[PDB]
């Protein structure tokens, strides 16, 4: 296919959304509740572009990108100031009820919340009212549970449920009392449950062998190695 | 005001003790013989083209052509698994039509549902209708088992082969369940969370088969026109959206109720004529046309034909044409505050707009109701709106959200306004840092 | 423990057999024991998702989605009143105020011998008629805060 | 200028010299003093979103108590 991003023409794939699409190419959208490996359902509302109807269009209208096929001459914009001010909007309305967690949370540093934040150039609080707040659930001796963070993006029922087959994590409650886990205290009885601790984009599940000789990072020396 | 048939296609046969009609009374009044000449002279495909030229539009407040919603349904024929779904919901605020047209003309719903499945090809109807609504599911019931015991439901329908079967969903009591595809979600025992559209319900719907999700006062307003012909309901009003419409005014009114009229009536025409106008001792500040989900408009806009396209240039949608009235004495920032705590719990938390974005514009209106509004609240408030938009949300629950609080702040700026009271504040000083005094 | 009895395992089965997929009768499950009991306890869930062949996760996620099904213990009647737009026009704050002096609780709350749980619903459709509050199975209308005391003696 | 709860601290003391440069590794017992220093109020966990003890959920600052998912409100 043929989509114009900014001005400028690229070659994609046209089974491709856009999101994917332009982050082949090294363009930089923001994205929460899209990854690669579950498909799109357009949940979070943060890879917002603007998409024009043809070449001498002005106005335009915001589209999500993980939700709009890639199809042949399709232009849009990433950098428009009406899609950058929606994405900074999201960012903040995730922000408004976000715990003050960072120092004391395993995903410092390793946080994709973190990433979008300061990606969409969100830095000034303006909301002054009560952050909502959730009881942790014990998910058993490998997957910690902080439910402050949560950003409400769907990934984890998504994975542990249509991907990985798992029935005891799911989705409960309402319109943003909205809670992920299981409906009881207990360990996950998934055998691909630690996957949760890099597909959630936040520390609300995080790696409890890891979180009980801590560090971040930047401090890890990694290797590439075979299981 | 006496009710002929051809004049009031919807209203004509209601009792004046206010008690349903049942299979006997609705016959002898005219009963069953559009279904009858439809499922017994009539192919699906002209039913459908009838139905499209005859310019009936969708009655549960979107306003789109049942007629051209029934031609998205698949032509092959290997799709013969096929449902009908009626939004017998009604949740939002200001409406209570379908209330009683379902406690008292059950049967007439029961033909619509006869008539518009054989149009589909549909095999299954189910009755999406709320928990609260106890004696509509208990007519709803009773008319379904006459008309199965009379033979108008089941197995080979009057002769012709037709299979069927006709069902009462009670709902467990949720607002976004009104919304089409929320209503496939939850009748299928899902959480009702909305479907992104494409596909559309009518390629792939409930269980992944064609589904058309009609209105109850669509699918009443089927069998006059296949009884009465395409041309007499095309010629019930000279204007551009055909038919009778539920209309009525409700709220410190004279008579507030509901009365069938045609397309073109003015909403001064409703107020000063059937509701009898404004109570003693009020002065008449705003209505809503359309329910809850519907922009405010002012006493010059009293004078405007209650047709889609008039309230919509209006700035303001037709919806359910349920009009509220909101006099003098009613505060519009504890209006908005209500109407915004019930549209930010009855959100489905799906996407983030909404679910972050109706409770911050909740407490700012809750502050605003104080005296503890800051600078830069309205500002938040009009931004939240300018975000909510179409195509911004996954649903049009927050589009729909958002319009009386923006209209509400174009009308009447001057009570927001006046909630701000006190200086704005974000943080508190900290003892040993000097804090950056931007300007 | 919790187990179900004979007559909401029949009734749920007969739901079952009006769909082509049993996950589609979980509300009206749901809706059975609540019924039955008052409310949905916790080994309801998982004794719903056995009969049904669906995740507890799924019956949960239900249960806890819709607002009329009851995952915490209420009263032997469960007042509803309206808060909605067009009763707040007609005035409900005399019908909550008059039903919180009446009762001594806040909403969502139930009283000590539990007799009354006191919750504000949505739009009854009934806004004609207005304020209306949904007693168990019976909506009162044209409600005015004079008439609160009589109207909850007749429930004992 | 790092620390986020202001735990770490340069104050005015300057007298430092050692004999041995293996006495200039401080450890924990020779860095952690026993006052607040030089921000006498801030305290992280009292606005952190992480219980402790003696701070549950909802009790940091602008926070509201959890609403259970099983709660009767709409
Ligand atoms: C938030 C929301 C709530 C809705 N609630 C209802 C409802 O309660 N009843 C209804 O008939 N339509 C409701 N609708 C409209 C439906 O999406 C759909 O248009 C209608 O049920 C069927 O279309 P029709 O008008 O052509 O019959 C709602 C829409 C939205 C966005
Ligand atoms: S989840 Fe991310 S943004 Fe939230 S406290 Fe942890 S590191 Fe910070
Ligand atoms: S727990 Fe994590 S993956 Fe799940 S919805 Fe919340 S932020 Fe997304
Ligand atoms: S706007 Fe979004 S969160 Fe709100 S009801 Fe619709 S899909 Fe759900
Ligand atoms: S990444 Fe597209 S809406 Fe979430
Ligand atoms: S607003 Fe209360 S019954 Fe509709």
């Amino acid at each position: 296919a043929t989509i114009h991003v900014d001005g400028k023409e690229y070659e994609v794939n046209g089974a491709d959304n856009l999101l994917e699409a332009c982050l082949s190419l090294g363009l930089d959208i923001p994205y929460f509740c899209w990854h690669p490996a579950l498909g799109s359902v357009g949940a979070c509302r943060q890879c917002a572009v603007k998409q024009y109807q043809n070449a001498e269009d002005t106005r335009g209208r915001l589209v999500m990108s993980c939700m709009t096929p890639a199809s042949d001459g399709t232009f849009i914009s990433i950098d428009d100031e009406e899609a950058k001010q929606f994405r900074e909007s999201v960012v903040e309305w995730l922000m408004t009820n976000h715990p003050h967690d960072c120092p004391v949370c395993e995903e410092g540093g390793n946080c994709h919340l973190q990433d979008m934040t300061v990606m969409t150039g969100h830095s000034f609080r303006r909301y002054r009212f009560t952050k909502r707040t959730h009881r942790n659930q014990d998910l058993g001796p490998f997957i910690s549970h902080e439910m402050n963070r949560c950003i409400a993006c769907y990934r984890c029922v998504r994975y542990y449920k249509d991907y990985a087959g798992g029935t005891d994590l799911g989705v409960y409650g309402a319109h943003d009392n909205v809670y992920f886990g299981r409906p009881e205290d207990g360990t996950l009885e998934s055998e691909f449950s630690g996957n949760l601790v890099e597909i959630c984009p936040t520390g609300v599940f995080t790696d409890k062998t890891h979180s009980e000789r801590y560090n971040r990072k930047w401090d890890m020396q990694f290797a590439p190695s075979i299981c | 005001i006496i009710r002929t048939p051809e004049t009031h296609p919807l209203t004509w046969r209601l009792r004046d003790d206010k008690q349903p009609v049942w299979l006997d009374e609705y016959r002898s009044k005219n009963g069953y013989e559009g279904a009858r000449k439809a499922l017994t002279g009539l192919s699906p495909d002209e039913i459908v083209n009838q139905v499209k030229d005859a310019g009936l539009k969708g009655r549960g407040g979107a306003g789109f052509s049942t007629g051209l919603k029934w031609s998205l349904m698949p032509k092959d024929e290997s799709m013969n698994i096929r449902y009908l779904l009626c939004n017998a919901d009604e949740m939002e605020p200001g409406t209570y039509k379908d209330r009683l047209l379902m406690e008292q003309l059950p049967h007439l719903l029961v033909e619509g549902m006869l008539i518009s499945a054989f149009a589909l090809k549909a095999y299954r109807g189910y009755i999406f209708l709320r928990g609260e609504y106890i004696e509509a599911a208990v007519n709803l019931r009773r008319a379904i088992a006459e008309a199965t015991e009379a033979g108008l439901l089941g197995k080979n329908i009057m002769g012709t082969g037709f299979d069927f079967e006709l069902f009462v969903h009670t709902g467990a009591g949720r607002y976004i369940c009104g919304e089409e595809t929320a209503l496939i979600n939850s009748l299928e025992g899902r959480r009702a969370n909305p479907r992104s559209k494409p596909p559309f319900p009518a390629t792939s719907g409930a269980w992944g088969k064609p589904t058309c999700v009609n209105n109850v006062e669509t699918l009443c307003n089927v069998p006059a026109i296949l009884a009465n012909g395409v041309e007499w309901y095309q010629n019930i009003s000279k204007s551009k959206d055909a038919g009778t419409k539920l209309m009525g005014f409700s709220g410190r009114v004279k008579n507030p109720g509901l009365w069938e009229l045609p397309f073109g009536t003015t909403a001064r025409e409703i107020l000063e004529d059937y509701a009898g106008g404004m109570r003693d001792g009020l002065k008449f500040k705003a209505w809503q046309p359309g329910g809850a989900g519907t922009d405010f408009l002012t006493e010059a806009h009293l004078d405007l034909p209650m047709e889609f396209e008039s309230i919509g240039k209006a700035g303001s949608r037709l919806g359910t044409a349920l009009a509220m009235a909101v006099d003098h004495e009613i505060n519009m920032v504890s209006l908005v505050r209500n109407l915004e705590e019930f549209f930010a719990r009855e959100s489905c938390g799906w996407c983030t707009p909404c679910r972050d974005g109706l409770p911050w514009s909740v407490k700012i209106l809750r502050a605003l109701e104080r005296g503890e509004g800051q600078p830069g609240d309205i500002e938040t408030l009009e931004q939240l709106c300018r975000f909510l938009g179409p195509g911004k949300t996954f649903c049009a629950h927050a589009p729909g959200a958002v319009e009386p609080l923006q209209s509400a702040i174009k009308y009447f700026r001057e009570e927001f306004e006046a909630g701000i009271k006190q200086p704005f504040s974000n943080t508190h000083l900290i003892n040993g840092i000097q804090p950056n005094l931007l300007k | 423990a919790f187990e179900l009895s004979a007559a909401e395992r029949e009734a749920i089965e007969h739901e079952m057999h009006h769909y082509e997929d049993p996950r589609a009768a979980s509300i009206e499950a749901l809706k059975i024991v609540q019924k039955q009991r008052g409310w949905v306890p916790d080994g309801a869930i998982h004794a719903i998702a056995d009969v049904l062949g669906i995740p507890a996760s799924d019956v949960e996620g239900v249960a806890t989605f819709y607002s009329q099904i009851f995952r915490q213990p209420v009263g032997r009647h469960v007042i509803r009143y309206c808060d909605s737009v067009v009763c707040h026009i007609n005035g409900y704050q005399g019908i909550q105020a008059a039903l919180e002096k009446k009762l001594n609780i806040k909403p969502g709350q139930t009283t000590f011998d539990g007799r009354f749980t006191l919750l504000p619903t949505c739009c009854l459709g009934n806004c004609d008629k207005g304020p209306n509050m949904m007693i168990d199975e019976d909506t009162h209308a044209h409600l005015t805060p004079e008439a609160i005391p009589e109207l909850l003696e007749r429930y004992k | 200028e790092a620390c986020p709860t202001t735990a770490i601290q340069l104050t005015p003391d300057f007298e430092m010299g050692e004999y041995k440069r293996q006495d200039l590794v401080y450890e924990k017992e020779d860095l952690l003093i026993s006052g607040p220093g030089k921000y006498p109020e801030y305290n992280f966990y009292r606005m952190a979103g992480m219980a402790i003890d003696g701070k549950d959920k909802g009790e940091a600052e602008n926070e509201a108590k959890p609403i259970d998912v099983k709660s009767l409100l709409p």
